[PDB]
């Protein structure tokens, strides 16, 4: 029963310390989104960064 | 009429060219003061906005 205890507490703490890895709303570590895409010219073109939910 | 008495434009041009100066002048002077780029509302309201939410 301890080590079940201990078990739970550390997963409890995985899912906070993952919920709250959020900058201006928007995140890579959460599941919210799929992928961001970021300025990388002058013309419009994208720089594209995929979502890796952990 | 290049021997007028009452006007000249190269006074005119020359001020204008002046108050440009002054005026970026003052913008990096509050660059230096603050020691950031977006220090009020006036220079980017998004990113000013952000940050201070943030």
């Amino acid at each position: 029963n301890a080590l079940k205890s201990d078990f739970d507490s550390l997963r409890d703490q995985i899912e906070k310390a993952a919920t709250s890895a959020k900058f201006n709303g928007v995140s890579i570590a959460d599941g919210s989104t799929t992928k961001l895409t970021f300025l990388a010219n002058s013309d419009g073109s994208g720089f594209t960064v995929n979502a890796k939910t952990i | 009429a290049l021997n007028s008495i009452n006007t000249n434009a190269g006074a005119m041009i020359a001020l204008q060219n002046l108050n440009g100066t002054n005026s970026e002048l003052t913008t990096v002077q509050q660059r230096i003061n603050t020691g950031k780029k977006i220090a009020s509302a006036k220079d980017n309201g998004a990113i000013w906005a952000t940050a201070k939410n943030q």
